[PDB]
RNA sequence: GGACCUGGCGGUGCUUCAUAUCCCUCUAGAGGAGCCUGUUCUGUAAUCGAUAAACCCCGAUCAACCUCACCACCUCUUGCUCAGCCUAUAUACCGCCAUCUUCAGCAAACCCUGAUGAAGGCUACAAAGUAAGCGCAAGUACCCACGUAAAGACGUUAGGUCAAGGUGUAGCCC
């Protein structure tokens, strides 16, 4: 039986996210990407670097906003801009957000030597697509 | 705070023969022609031998950069094949998708 | 009623250098995305039109690249699991335009690149003969 | 997730908000802005590469989009409305019991475009879910009710569940008959044979030469089973030796070429014979476009069919 | 010990079928020769894992050094790391899978039957079942609506992998 990035059926009292409920066979036909870029491109260079600074991404952002997450990032590269979209919940004060998008962007951009922007969107708790 | 100690071996065997290319580019020169004395090839086979062993470039190993796996790596990725499907089958790999045709 | 009274224009200067002509440029977008694409298409295309540019759309047969991958983790050679890398093509041929039009619009549209989208400007000039060839020295 | 009748009335005043909105982005006419631009609008705005277009972004009538819900059934006094409520199926029984009167009445008183609705058509129209055998009860009661001399009140009602089916036709298409610079009537066809592509030019008038990429069609096809293709469109209709074709083949190999070439000369042949002739090639073969092209090799096995030997145990 | 329920099993009955499939039938092979390659044995101071179906060109889309985890010898001790360990345990596990599956079943919550026992729940000219959800199906990919891919639940074999990586427990620290 195949495993990869499953989440399997329960009793039905499980909230998944759209991202969580739709097996990698369905990326491209139910789900997109969450990461736009180039690299993956033919005749395109530097799939690896880009890869490498995806996973950081994530690991950073994971730790740097901890419990506040909601949902997967959405990373986007456009010429040297680097977005990162967040969907994050509403329980954290705004000053403490707009601190971490302060300290966040400005870490980030001399860290990877590019401009990085951070676009957070609040919900008020995580979005469930269905109870598995 | 590299993977494991093979990784690590292989990064200063990477780093040491970027310090000894041009000299070992240099010196294979003399060996690799039909042209120059073989008293003076013979003299360049023993100073190209004589450096130290890890700058020989074949012995740089393209391990996996997450986990250190020696084999089973996509080379464009630099990932083994089970970090790679991880990232692909999640999403996270621009325009990498499953194959059906 | 807050609208700006005067608005300051960015100050562009007539040189006394001729221009450089361009014959043809031929844009290659490259996308995982034909949906994105066609976006792209409609973006470039009309903004063609409005600077006057004459312009040309066809679709280059797309690529795909296909690889294999064991799925275990561990023996079980025989099960595989096999991804695929989709690149889909756009070409904006443009004709008969000076080197200050190209910088505008490919800047316009450069800029508005979206994510995922690749692009490959091949610009072909015009250039006279060298003197130095004009006649035969011998 | 129910959906109440205040629910849906907010999302509709949402929707002709929105659709003044987008209207407005697009620089169009807000009242004859159709939903046919709406759909173009948001494909431009919010591109999509999903290969299932059901998770393409989507903005419609909030009707279109939500499923059907049946109201309420009882009032405050808790009395349901309808008298065949306790059924648990009061709109399939109550139509049951629409057509068993109706049959009745009769008896006091005394196909090809067409077909009945599928069971998830009727479970639509009665807001209900059905079973399969449910489904065959009633259409045995309207087909007993066909046989009858219905009238044209028994008439208007059997048509509500009768859907039209648009046939298509097999009659094959013509070419147009051109006329080139020396005023020669010829037609141009296609054809495909796994991998081979074929255009062919077939003149209305000639001797019977055959220029395969400008080469004598017997150098071309040394192989004479290939020549037999060749023959085969011409023969089939008493025709050798009474046109020109001058055809060009890319791809494939020899015998996929001659495949390409029978299909393109067959298909340009249609226009310089009767209408019987055509259905006789469409029946003998010849105008069908073989579908069979090669199988992708599986991973895990010796070939797209074939298995790895398993091994001795 | 008596009588039952459920499941398994029967060189168990009847009936109907299998569709590259059980027999017969069709085509090309293997089993014989040499060679290539894996494994087992034997050998070596000199890895490990897989190992009936479901191991055996298997982890390897790959070992002359390296890779390397093995052996012999020599050397270092806060050590590339706010150490390290391919040390034991896959019968503690995550992760990714094999297998039936070339299946269509799994099942929450209720309701009813059996004197309110383990348990059981269908007959359409219908007799107690209603069933969310999951799978199949449907959709999607490839050249169609075909085919092939993909998908394939719950469970089964304490199946495979602590040597991808991570990790519980135990153990090593000149
Ligand atoms: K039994
Ligand atoms: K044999
Ligand atoms: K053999
Ligand atoms: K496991
Ligand atoms: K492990
Ligand atoms: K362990
Ligand atoms: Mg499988
Ligand atoms: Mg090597
Ligand atoms: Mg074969
Ligand atoms: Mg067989
Ligand atoms: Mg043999
Ligand atoms: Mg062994
Ligand atoms: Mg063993
Ligand atoms: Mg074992
Ligand atoms: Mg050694
Ligand atoms: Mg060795
Ligand atoms: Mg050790
Ligand atoms: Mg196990
Ligand atoms: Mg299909
Ligand atoms: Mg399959
Ligand atoms: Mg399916
Ligand atoms: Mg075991």
């Amino acid at each position: 039986k195949n495993r990869a990035a499953r989440v399997r059926v329960s009793k039905g009292d499980k909230p998944v996210t759209y991202e969580e409920a739709h097996a990698p066979h369905y990326i491209a036909h139910r789900k997109g990407w969450l990461s736009l870029h180039t690299g993956n491109l033919d005749g395109e260079d530097h799939a690896a670097e880009r890869t490498v600074e995806d996973v950081f991404l994530r690991k950073f952002m994971w730790g740097t906003f901890p419990g506040c997450l909601a949902d997967q990032l959405v990373l986007k590269r456009r010429g040297n801009q680097l977005e990162i979209c967040a969907v994050v919940l509403r329980q954290l004060s705004p000053h403490k957000y707009y601190f971490l998008v302060g300290y966040s962007e400005t870490l980030l951009s001399y860290f990877y030597k590019c401009p990085v922007r951070l676009h957070l969107q609040t919900v008020p708790s995580k979005v469930v697509y269905k109870y598995l | 705070h590299y993977v494991d100690w093979r990784m690590w071996r292989d990064v200063k065997r990477r780093k040491m023969a970027y310090e000894y290319a041009d000299e070992r580019l240099r010196i294979n020169s003399l060996r690799k022609n039909t042209i120059l004395p073989k008293i003076l090839q013979d003299v360049a086979d023993e100073e190209i031998a004589a450096l130290p062993r890890d700058s020989c470039p074949v012995r740089i190993r393209n391990r996996c950069v997450m986990t250190s796996r020696p084999r089973g790596v996509k080379r464009r990725w630099r990932l083994s094949r089970i970090v790679f499907r991880h990232l692909a089958d999640h999403g996270q790999l621009s325009g990498i998708q499953r194959a059906t045709w | 009623v807050d609208v700006p009274k005067d608005l300051t224009k960015p100050v562009v200067t007539i040189s006394d250098e001729p221009d450089i002509l361009y014959k043809r440029l031929s844009v290659l977008v490259k996308g995982h995305d034909k949906a994105v694409l066609d976006s792209y298409e409609y973006f470039a295309v009309l903004a063609a039109k409005e600077l006057g540019i004459s312009i040309k759309v066809h679709e280059p047969p797309r690529k795909i690249e296909r690889f294999t991958l064991l799925q275990s983790v561990h023996i079980y050679k025989k099960h595989r699991v096999q991804y695929e890398m989709r690149t889909l093509y756009r070409c904006l041929e443009l004709e008969h335009l000076t080197g200050s039009t190209a910088d505008v619009y490919l800047e316009y549209i450069q800029r508005n690149l979206p994510e995922g989208v690749a692009m490959e400007v091949t610009k072909t000039q015009l250039e006279q003969l060298p003197e130095h060839i004009k006649e035969p020295i011998w | 997730e129910t959906y109440t009748e205040d629910f849906i009335k907010k999302q509709i005043e949402e929707f002709n908000i929105g659709k003044r909105h987008l209207a407005n982005m697009m620089g169009e006419d807000p009242e004859t802005f159709t939903q046919e631009d709406i759909d173009r609008a948001i494909a431009y705005l919010f591109p999509s590469g999903l290969f299932e277009k059901r998770a393409r972004p989507v903005m419609k009538h909030p009707e279109q989009i939500f499923p059907r819900q049946r109201a309420i059934q009882w009032g405050e006094d808790g009395r349901p409305f309808h008298y065949l409520f306790y059924t648990g199926k009061q709109s399939y029984y109550s139509l049951m019991h629409d057509v068993y009167g109706m049959l009745l009445n009769l008896e006091k008183h005394q196909v090809i475009g067409s077909r009945w609705l599928i069971k998830e058509e009727l479970e639509e129209m009665l807001v209900e879910k059905l079973s399969d055998l449910d489904y065959m009860q009633f259409i045995r009661l309207l087909e007993k009710l066909l046989t009858s001399q219905c009238g044209a009140a028994e008439e208007e009602f059997v048509q509500r569940f009768r859907r039209s089916v648009t046939l298509e036709s097999k009659k094959q298409l013509i070419e147009p008959v051109q006329y080139d610079e020396q005023g020669m009537a010829f037609s141009k066809s296609e054809g495909k044979r796994k991998t081979a592509k074929a255009e062919a030019i077939v003149y209305k008038h000639g001797s019977g030469r055959i220029k395969v990429n400008g080469i004598d069609y017997q150098l071309y096809f040394p192989i004479t089973q290939d020549r037999e293709q060749l023959m085969f469109p011409f023969h089939f209709v008493d025709r050798l030796g009474k046109h020109d074709v001058t055809c060009t083949v890319s791809g494939g190999g020899r015998s996929a070429q001659a495949g390409a070439i029978r299909l393109a000369m067959a298909k340009a042949l249609c226009s310089f014979v009767t209408e019987d002739e055509v259905e006789w090639m469409r029946q003998a073969g010849l105008l069908t476009t073989d579908p069979r092209v090669r199988e992708r090799k599986k991973p895990g096995q010796e070939g797209a069919r074939r298995k790895f030997t398993w091994k001795k145990r």
